[PDB]
């Protein structure tokens, strides 16, 4: 692919997301989604091979079905109230269809199956984009229509997402599928607090995005897509594996690391309403994500796996391309808890 | 739920309303600013470590820029956070003042007139 | 200024269709900004009375509004008859 | 739907045990039907008759568990003359767990299901007594 | 009640939808979609939407021509399936027909809420306008307002079409 | 009403012509007469086998260019607005975008058929 | 929700203008020149009251003015008007352009007999002013009293008491 | 709602069910997607015409445009799939699991 | 979530098409212009929570104009009673209803 064409496609993806974020008209929001998908399909196919083509096809089918349901919900809402402005969604059937369409776009359970497959079928850069930038538009719409949400449906989907993310991640040796299941669980956490406080949703999204960016950038720096290939990195660059171990611990939600901050905050918010059983269940379930993060840390940093002879040659060369934002991303992923009250600036 | 998005008079993308100028600014020795500078210094050290350069001595200009940028952003972040908390307190006090029926000050009782059950430990 | 003349000659000798298309498109783009009759077209469009003209209530302080269709006040279409 | 839930919950605890057992059986049957639908969708049974067999097996298991739970809980509440007591729900849950164990023909499944279902049913009864909310409506 | 023309056209619309949704073979699916496009054009015409009906008919005719070519190229087999050549396709078709007939009977003999709300019938003539004015077509004016009011829509639409050309070329480049 | 009657009349006339064609003459159909025609020799394969399309990219581009026709059709009515400058700017913008898309597909060998 | 007030049938009776569309079109310009005042009064009533039940007398006056206009036209130029409207009526689109001789004869007759001048192009489409004693309605939409807004934000902004007050943080 | 509205909604539901239930050909599912788009066009046009929402009359045309884009996208992907397998069966898209 | 770029810059990217009571070409009015105008003026500035209760009457009138459910219910009741009366034979329906009416322009 031409670099000019790649830049144009990335800019079109971002423009579709921005159009979703700045629009007041439902038609313009739908157009933003369409433009984002149209530009996103070729980016997933940048390195051409059958797996990338399969991932792109599955992604297109899922997102096109979601957009059809989105448009039908908009039209039903218009039928029962001649309104185009994104507001309290005057019809409940239309609101149910809207919620299901947005959940399918986000990959929330039980519309979760496509996320591990698409993530595994594409490159690490495409996976970074898909798991970070592609969450902004549906979450922005959900934040805008939160007051009309049905808490039962969204809470059911969020709890299912957390459970399924943990259970599915428990079974993986491929790093991209691990990241996808982690994303599913974190989306569940984000949507669990949405009917109560959208500021907490934004805070969780920001912290998750920072940690995911650090994770994907560390995985690109050490060209590993499997557990066994990541188990070699200690014999080439131990600093990368140590930073990865601390980042995994933060993603597990352990204090005093930054990944503990959202869950903590969310739990507190849920106890400001009554909502006692659900946060307890959510934390006990997030223990599963912590377990498979810890297994990855065992494989890559806390023990030393056997290496190969040809690795000696790799000792003689340095990394050519350097990521300028990786150190700041790591620091923000780990040492940010003491600045928790700054979340007031989010609302 | 969104508490403060529809608060009347809010300018969409301001980040710092003019009213916030009536609040005392954070001191330059604020411990939160010191921690932000510490975060910048840690970022510089990690940058040195990843690039296989001497961690403490490699780039002093780069480390200085890291610390300066973190402090510069942290100052305005702290200003906005303090403004938001001041706004919350202002609205809470005004609402309590305008709805006295929902916030009554009931008569005070001393502990010599309050009957509390005693539970012996044995 | 000399190489572009050769380029134009070569284009006219090899792809006259594209030369004519580009010339016509450029003329269509740039000419309307230089014509004095575009505003005449705007005025003609504005002078077409699709809807009924609802009369205004006389408060006694509108000397620019006619009291009858044939009164000298109000807009004139005499420019349109000479076009 | 919530119609079945209301049909079960409208009857008082230690009264009309047959009707409560019927309502619990209906709830269990609906749950088993949904489970079988998802199972057939995600794991095709290679034959239509095999799919019918799996649906019937799952639905009968669920309906039997529900019927046993409802009958045992109501009978315990009526015999002890102690409604609003989580012990009746615990006994019903263990009876349902033993029914599941017999249905799958496994002693470990029976014991684990007795313990866990009894505990869960007692917790549900405590929630009804104290007003615990699973899906809390937004308040603040 | 008046000639049932709109109801008949909408029923044929649903029938064509069932025809292509049972998925016999993309040739016959395209035929069913063409039939649906024609009856939808008729339905929209009966409400005063001449331009929109004609436009949607033309667009779907072009789309189905391209789909026919692609079916000949990439979606064929030795024995293409029709609605009576396979038990799955026939079952889906008959189920769709029976569902449509049951819904029609339910909403016509009774007045009950299928999913959203209730409906009694009376023909679609009741909710018309009796509006008496105009030397122009209102739909034409609204559609023509795209070039004076809908500048933003024109911008985003043109950008999307250019991006679509670039996108299809990138996708089919291969390598 | 009149258009429906016209359509019914035309379809009925065509159907009656087909009916007359199939029921008036004498029919003698046998297996060799109704066999597929391939210039006197039996075909090797089936006509239902995949037939390669060498101009598939042009077909997709035709799908995309067909919608610009729907976009540009209301121009006779759009030419009657009071703000003619905005309308002319937007119509020329759309036509320039279409020409740019054609030029892009042309220069990248997109109009050449596959070999 | 209350009953709807409707005029009686007897109140709706008026002498009718029973000439076809071609006849009306042939005399449209002179009709708009002569009967302008009652028509403008009726249109102002119609657009201000937003209720057809409140402008019935104005409609009756409009009918009376049209009847007087057509009575005069019959009294002075029966034949030229008949020829002109027959010419207009033959056309399928009822076009003015195809019959100018008959229009010229009718115009000459009305000018000489009644001193009537055909309006120039663009004069009948003017926005005019009308003097009426009808009071301007105050609530033509029958609107309810609007709900009162949330009061306001007032006072000077002071720092939050004891800071954020979030768990252990003292700032 | 009139009977016509229910008929159009039923058509949309039928097309959605047809899309969600794959048989073998990707082309048939793409046809179901196009049918859903057509049903949405008809429903929106009927609503906009009924309420005399003049400026909304341009909305259905916009829908069609993006429908075409979506239609083109799908076809492009199908080409690649066919070039990999010689067929457009959804059974062949099974290299990636959960 | 929502960055109100239009409000900050005063651009009006899409607000012209959000409601039916907003500046149509040639001043063509929507079928329910007055009802929507009244509901909007009622609900302006008080927030969604208060508007959902205090502007329920205007919204109900607007929805009745949009979908006309009660009007069809009333018409169906009248028609059913008339049909029963004629079937019993006591209706004695008028000439104007039967098409024998003396039309007026
Ligand atoms: C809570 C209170 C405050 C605490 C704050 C939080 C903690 C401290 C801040 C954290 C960040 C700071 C450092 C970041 C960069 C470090 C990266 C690194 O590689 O270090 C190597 C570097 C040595 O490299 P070198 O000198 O170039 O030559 C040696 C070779 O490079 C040889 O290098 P090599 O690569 O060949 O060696 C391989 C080695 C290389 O691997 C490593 O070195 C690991 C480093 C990972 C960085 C930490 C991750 C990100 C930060 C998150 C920390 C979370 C803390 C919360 C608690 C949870 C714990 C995880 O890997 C291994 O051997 C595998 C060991 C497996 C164990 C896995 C455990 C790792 C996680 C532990 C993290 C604990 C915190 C940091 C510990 C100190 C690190 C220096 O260490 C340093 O010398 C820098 C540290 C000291 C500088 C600061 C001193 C300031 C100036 C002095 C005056 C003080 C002023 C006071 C004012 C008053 C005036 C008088
Ligand atoms: C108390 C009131 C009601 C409570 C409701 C909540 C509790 C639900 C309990 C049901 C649990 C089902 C899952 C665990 C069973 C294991 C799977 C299995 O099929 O083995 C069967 C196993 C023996 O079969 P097997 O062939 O030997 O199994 C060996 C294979 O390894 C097994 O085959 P496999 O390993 O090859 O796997 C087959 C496949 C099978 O896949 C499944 O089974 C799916 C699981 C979904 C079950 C949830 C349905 C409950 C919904 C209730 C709604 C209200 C109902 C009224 O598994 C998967 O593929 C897993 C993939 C996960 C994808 C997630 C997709 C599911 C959608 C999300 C859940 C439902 C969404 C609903 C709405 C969502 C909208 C936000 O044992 C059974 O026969 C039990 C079947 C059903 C018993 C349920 C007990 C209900 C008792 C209620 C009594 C009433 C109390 C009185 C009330 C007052
Ligand atoms: C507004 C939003 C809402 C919109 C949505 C609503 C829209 C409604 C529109 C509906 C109009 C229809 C339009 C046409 C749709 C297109 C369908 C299609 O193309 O078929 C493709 C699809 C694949 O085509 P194919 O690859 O060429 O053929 C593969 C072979 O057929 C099979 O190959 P095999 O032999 O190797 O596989 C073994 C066999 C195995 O077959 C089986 O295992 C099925 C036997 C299950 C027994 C059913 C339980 C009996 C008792 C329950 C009764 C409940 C009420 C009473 C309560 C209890 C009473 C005591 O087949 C399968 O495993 C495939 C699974 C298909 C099962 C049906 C899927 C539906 C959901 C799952 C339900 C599972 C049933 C569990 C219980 C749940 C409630 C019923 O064909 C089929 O799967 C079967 C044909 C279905 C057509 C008729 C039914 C249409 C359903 C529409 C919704 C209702
Ligand atoms: C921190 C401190 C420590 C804390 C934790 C440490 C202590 C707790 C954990 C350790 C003990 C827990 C183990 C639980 C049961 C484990 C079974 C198992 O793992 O299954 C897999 C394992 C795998 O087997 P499989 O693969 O499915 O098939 C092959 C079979 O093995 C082949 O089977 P088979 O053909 O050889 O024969 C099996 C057959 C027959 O088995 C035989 O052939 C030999 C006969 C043995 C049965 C003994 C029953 C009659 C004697 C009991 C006398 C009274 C009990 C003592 C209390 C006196 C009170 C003053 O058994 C049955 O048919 C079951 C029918 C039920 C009758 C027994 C159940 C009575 C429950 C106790 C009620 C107590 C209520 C509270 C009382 C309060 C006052 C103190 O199953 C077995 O092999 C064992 C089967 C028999 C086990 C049942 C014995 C119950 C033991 C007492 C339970 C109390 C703890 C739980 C209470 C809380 C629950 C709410
Ligand atoms: C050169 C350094 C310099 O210029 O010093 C000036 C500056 C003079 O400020 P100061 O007003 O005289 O300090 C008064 C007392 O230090 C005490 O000042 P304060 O009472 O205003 O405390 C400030 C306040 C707000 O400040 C903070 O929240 C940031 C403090 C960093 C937390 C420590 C974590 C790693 C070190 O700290 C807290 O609210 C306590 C929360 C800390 C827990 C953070 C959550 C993570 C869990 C633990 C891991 O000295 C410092 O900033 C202290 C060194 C840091
Ligand atoms: C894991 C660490 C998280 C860090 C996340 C990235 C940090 C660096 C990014 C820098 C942000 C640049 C923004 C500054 C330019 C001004 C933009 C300004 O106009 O935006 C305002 C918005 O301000 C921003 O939201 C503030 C950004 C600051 C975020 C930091 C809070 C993180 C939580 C505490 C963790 C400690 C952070 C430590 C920092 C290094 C407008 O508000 P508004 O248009 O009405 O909001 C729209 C959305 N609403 C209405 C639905 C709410
Ligand atoms: C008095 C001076 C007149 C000035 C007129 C204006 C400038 C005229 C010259 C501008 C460019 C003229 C044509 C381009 C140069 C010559 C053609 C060329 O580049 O190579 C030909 C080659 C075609 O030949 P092949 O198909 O490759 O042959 C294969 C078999 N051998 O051209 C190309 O590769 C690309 C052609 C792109 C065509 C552009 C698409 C259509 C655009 C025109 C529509 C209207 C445009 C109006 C808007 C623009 C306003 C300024």
């Amino acid at each position: 692919m031409n670099p000019i064409i790649y830049t144009t496609l990335i800019m079109t993806v971002m423009s579709g997301t921005m159009l979703v974020m700045i629009s007041s008209h439902w038609l313009l929001i739908w157009i933003g989604f369409e433009m984002n998908l149209l530009a996103m399909i070729p980016v997933l196919m940048k390195n051409f091979n059958p797996r990338a083509t399969e991932a792109a096809t599955k992604y297109f089918l899922t997102q096109a079905t979601a957009s059809m349901m989105l448009m039908m919900a908009i039209i039903i809402n218009l039928l029962y109230s001649g309104q185009w402005t994104i507001t309290k969604m005057f019809n409940p059937v239309a609101m149910t269809m809207m919620t299901m369409a947005l959940a399918m776009k986000l990959g929330l359970s039980p519309f979760h199956f496509w996320v591990p497959e698409v993530t595994q079928g594409i490159s690490l850069q495409a996976g970074l984009l898909l798991l970070t930038w592609q969450k902004l538009a549906p979450l922005s719409v959900l934040c805008q229509i939160s007051q009309s949400i049905n808490p039962n449906l969204m809470l059911t989907m969020a709890m299912l997402s957390i459970l399924i993310g943990g259970w599915g991640g428990l079974n993986q040796t491929q790093l991209r599928k691990i990241m996808a299941y982690s994303s599913i669980a974190h989306m569940g956490w984000m949507t669990a607090v949405l009917p109560y406080n959208t500021t907490m949703t934004i805070l969780n999204l920001l912290i998750y995005i920072t940690m995911t960016l650090a994770m994907f950038m560390l995985l690109i720096h050490s060209s590993a897509t499997t557990t066994l290939s990541l188990s070699h990195t200690w014999n080439k660059m131990p600093v990368i594996t140590s930073l990865m171990m601390v980042t995994l611990l933060s993603m597990g939600g352990l204090p005093p690391l930054s990944g503990f901050m959202p869950k903590w905050m969310i739990i507190q918010e849920m106890t400001k309403n009554e909502s006692i059983i659900m946060p307890t269940l959510m934390a006990m379930t997030a223990l599963l994500n912590l377990y498979f993060y810890m297994r990855l840390a065992y494989s890559s940093s806390l023990t030393m796996f056997p290496s190969t002879n040809n690795m000696k040659m790799k000792w003689q060369f340095e990394h050519t391309k350097q990521m300028k934002l990786l150190p700041t991303m790591i620091v923000l992923s780990t040492l940010v808890l003491p600045m928790t009250p700054a979340l007031s600036s989010l609302n | 739920m969104t508490m403060m998005s529809g608060r009347p008079g809010r300018v969409p993308l301001q980040f710092l309303p003019n009213e916030a100028r009536s609040l005392p600014p954070p001191k330059l020795t604020d411990p939160r600013l010191v921690y932000m500078g510490f975060l910048g210094y840690c970022s510089g050290l990690i940058d040195n470590a990843i690039r296989r350069r001497p961690v403490v001595s490699a780039g002093l200009h780069r480390q200085l820029l890291y610390v300066t940028s973190f402090v510069f952003f942290g100052y305005y972040l702290l200003k906005r956070q303090d403004y938001m908390y001041a706004l919350r307190d202002h609205d809470m006090f005004a609402y309590v003042k305008s709805h006295p029926e929902d916030f009554p000050e009931k008569d005070k009782k001393t502990y010599g007139e309050i009957l509390e059950e005693f539970h012996p430990v044995r | 200024a000399g190489r572009i003349a050769s380029f134009l000659k070569n284009a006219w000798a090899k792809e006259p269709v594209l030369v004519a298309s580009f010339a016509i498109g450029g003329l269509a783009i740039i000419l309307p900004s230089l014509s004095p009759y575009t505003n005449y077209a705007i005025r003609i469009n504005r002078a077409t009375p699709y809807n009924y003209p609802v009369p205004l209530r006389d408060d006694g302080n509108m000397p620019d509004v006619p009291s009858h269709p044939q009164d000298p006040q109000g807009p004139s279409l005499e420019w349109l008859k000479n076009l | 739907a919530k119609t079945l839930l209301h049909k079960y919950s409208d009857i008082p605890e230690g009264t009309e045990c047959h009707r409560k057992a019927y309502a619990s059986t209906s709830i269990g049957g609906a749950t088993g039907l949904i489970v079988s639908a998802y199972s057939i969708a995600l794991k095709p049974p290679a034959s239509f008759l095999e799919g019918v067999a799996r649906t019937g097996r799952y639905t009968f298991t669920s309906a039997a568990i529900g019927a046993i739970f409802g009958l045992t809980s109501c009978i315990s509440a009526q015999v002890r003359e102690k409604p609003d007591d989580p012990l009746n729900y615990f006994i019903g849950g263990c009876a349902g767990g033993l029914t599941l164990g017999a249905r799958t023909r496994s002693y470990g499944i029976g014991a684990a299901a007795c313990a866990y279902m009894g505990l869960t049913a007692a917790l549900v009864k405590m929630g009804q007594l104290e007003g615990w909310q699973v899906f809390a409506e937004p308040k603040v | 009640m008046t000639m049932y023309i709109a109801f008949i056209l909408s029923t044929i619309f649903v029938i064509g939808f069932v025809g292509f949704s049972s998925k016999p073979s993309p040739i016959y699916g395209g035929l069913g979609l063409i039939v649906s496009g024609g009856v939808g054009c008729g339905i929209v015409l009966n409400f005063g939407g001449s331009f929109l009906g004609l436009m949607v008919f033309l667009i779907y005719l072009g789309g189905m021509l391209v789909v026919f070519g692609y079916t000949t190229a990439m979606a064929t087999e030795m024995y293409p399936e029709v609605w009576v050549s396979n038990k799955t396709v026939f079952g889906a078709f008959v189920s769709g027909l029976m569902m449509e007939f049951c819904m029609v009977y339910y909403a016509l003999k009774e007045e009950e809420v299928e999913i959203i709300f209730k409906f009694n019938g009376l023909g679609d003539w009741v909710i018309y306008d009796t509006g008496d004015s105009g030397f122009f077509s209102e739909e034409a004016m609204g559609i023509a307002a795209l070039y004076s009011y809908g500048t933003w829509l024109v911008i985003v639409t043109g950008w999307s079409l250019l991006i679509g050309v670039v996108v299809i070329m990138e996708i089919t480049r291969g390598n | 009403m009149n258009i429906m009657l016209t359509l019914l009349t035309n379809v009925t006339l065509a159907s009656l012509l087909v009916l007359i064609a199939f029921w008036l003459p004498q029919l003698n159909a046998y297996s060799e007469k109704t066999s597929p025609y391939e210039c006197g020799f039996d075909p090797m394969g089936s006509a239902r086998l995949p037939f390669s399309m060498k101009f598939f990219l042009v077909a997709i581009t035709f799908l995309l260019f067909d919608l610009e026709i729907a976009l540009l059709l209301p121009l006779p009515w759009a030419s009657q607005t009071n703000n003619l400058k905005t309308m002319l700017t937007m119509a020329l913008f759309l036509l320039i975008l279409l020409a740019a898309s054609l030029a892009y597909e042309w220069t990248q060998k997109g109009l050449e058929w596959a070999e | 929700p209350g009953i709807v007030e409707l005029p009686t049938l007897e109140d709706l009776k008026v002498q009718e203008v029973k000439v076809s569309s071609s006849v009306l079109k042939a005399a449209a310009h002179h009709y708009g020149a002569q009967c302008d005042k009652p028509n403008k009064e009726f249109m102002l009533c119609r657009w201000e009251e937003k209720d057809p039940r409140r402008c019935l007398e104005e409609g009756k006056l409009v009918n009376q003015c049209a009847l007087d206009f057509f009575r005069q036209i019959k009294r002075h130029c029966a034949e030229p008007f008949t020829e002109y409207w027959t010419c207009i009526d033959y056309s399928g689109l009822q076009l003015f352009r195809h019959c100018r001789k008959q229009q010229a004869k009718f115009d000459e007759c009305v000018l000489d007999k009644l001193g009537w001048v055909r309006p120039d192009l663009g004069e009948l489409s003017k926005v005019t002013k009308v003097k009426t004693d009808r009071p301007l309605p105050e609530n033509p939409y029958h609107s309810r009293a609007r709900p009162e807004p949330n009061p306001e934000a007032e006072g000077d902004l002071k720092p939050a008491k004891h800071g954020s007050r979030l768990f252990f943080w003292t700032m | 709602m009139p009977l016509v509205y229910m008929n159009i909604i039923m058509a949309f539901a039928i097309a959605l069910a047809g899309l969600l239930m794959y048989r073998s050909h990707l082309m048939s599912s793409l046809l179901c997607l196009e049918g859903m788009m057509l049903s949405l066009f008809i429903m929106s046009t009927l609503i906009i015409l009924n309420t005399h929402f003049t400026l909304a009359n341009m909305m259905p045309i916009i829908l069609l445009v993006f429908a075409a884009c979506e239609a083109a996208l799908g076809l492009s992907l199908l080409v690649m799939v066919s070039n990999t397998y010689g067929t457009d069966y959804v059974q062949n898209l099974n290299l990636l699991q959960c | 979530p929502f960055f109100d770029v239009q409000k900050r810059l005063g651009l009006d990217l899409d607000r012209w098409m959000t409601i039916q009571s907003a500046e149509q070409p040639h001043k063509i009015p929507g079928r329910c212009h007055a009802f929507e105008k009244e509901w909007i003026e009622c609900a302006h500035g008080i927030g969604g929570i208060r508007a959902e209760k205090e502007c329920k009457i205007e919204f109900d009138d607007f929805v009745e104009c949009l979908l006309r459910q009660k009007t069809m219910k009333r018409l169906s009741a009248i028609k059913r009673q008339r049909d029963k009366l004629i079937k019993e034979g006591k209706y004695t329906p008028p000439p104007h209803h039967l098409g024998k009416e003396d039309p007026r322009p």
